[PDB]
């Protein structure tokens, strides 16, 4: 698949090395699951992303 | 920041304030346990820089605050305050002891040099400081925030007659009453990616606060991200 359609359908970033395949890849404090595309945070806290309740509700 | 609202306790994890000769002179982001990005401009040499992160409020103690001591500087090797004080307007500061990452303490997502452009290019990104609410007024008490659109390169270049390089890009609104101030720079301008926060540029400078017709410059942080990655990278 051209890594150029839809990002490849990865959830953050996709390439093309080898013979060109869509390989998919995250960054800092993530791993891809076995879903091949998605990111699943390997760390308690990944960065960019907001982890305190905003309602106390 | 100018035109703002009030953030929600933990809603910025990254974000940080210096403190030296004045408090909260400039923000920062978190890049890990151990570095902040900023502003080149926020590093007058001699002055002894004090980095808070996990604030909230800058005047009561919350409980969520870490303080650090910088024990380097490292501005981007192109800086140079003596031909241009606003290009290449981006610094590296190594804390004393690693910050202990929690829900009020994360780090900001830095990408690829050319992801970062793209999604410097989506058009939206949020800014944050605790700097000015009003042209030549009083700063934030508590830390605001603001949604920013990106300008075109075009108008962005014929709104100033100061020159704009490469380097930085501007964002903010033509109508005015709405942008980042001093005491902000240094602090971050994040693109937000489903749910995923990333640096796609850094408070920089400016021309008066929020005035009709002019914006805000910020450092195009996609020409130094393998910088950044770089010297920051832990052992
Ligand atoms: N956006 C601005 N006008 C601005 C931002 C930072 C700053 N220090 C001065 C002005
Ligand atoms: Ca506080």
């Amino acid at each position: 698949m051209t890594c150029n359609i839809k990002n490849g359908r990865c959830e953050q970033f996709c390439k093309n090395s080898a013979d060109n395949k869509v390989v998919c890849s995250c960054t800092e404090g993530y791993r891809l699951a076995e879903n091949q595309k998605s990111c699943e945070p390997a760390v308690p806290f990944p960065c960019g992303r907001v982890s305190v309740s905003q309602t106390s509700k | 920041v100018v035109g703002g609202e009030d953030a929600k306790p933990g809603q910025f994890p990254w974000q940080v304030v210096l403190n030296g000769k004045v408090d909260a002179f400039c923000g920062g982001s978190i890049v890990n346990e151990k570095w902040i990005v900023t502003a080149a401009h926020c590093v007058e040499t001699g002055v002894k820089i004090t980095v808070v992160a996990g604030e909230h409020n800058i005047e009561e103690t919350e409980h969520t605050e870490q303080k650090r001591n910088v024990i380097r500087i490292i501005p981007h090797h192109n800086y140079n305050a003596a031909i241009n004080k606003y290009n290449h307007d981006i610094a590296l500061l190594e804390l004393d002891e690693p910050l202990v990452l929690n829900s009020y303490v994360t780090p900001i997502c830095i990408a690829d040099k050319e992801y970062t452009n793209i999604f410097l290019k989506f058009g939206s990104g949020y800014v944050s400081g605790w700097g000015r609410v009003f042209h030549k007024g009083r700063s934030a008490l508590v830390l605001q925030y603001l949604r920013v659109p990106l300008v075109d390169r075009a108008t962005c270049l014929r709104s100033t007659k100061f020159t704009i390089y490469n380097n930085m890009f501007c964002a903010g609104f033509h109508e005015g009453g709405r942008d980042s101030c001093q005491g902000d720079s240094g602090g971050p301008h994040v693109t937000e990616v489903e749910g995923t926060s990333f640096l796609t540029g850094i408070i920089s400078w400016g021309e008066e606060c929020a005035m009709k017709g002019k914006y805000g410059i910020y450092t195009k942080v996609s020409r130094y991200v393998n910088w950044i990655k770089e010297k920051t990278k832990l052992t």
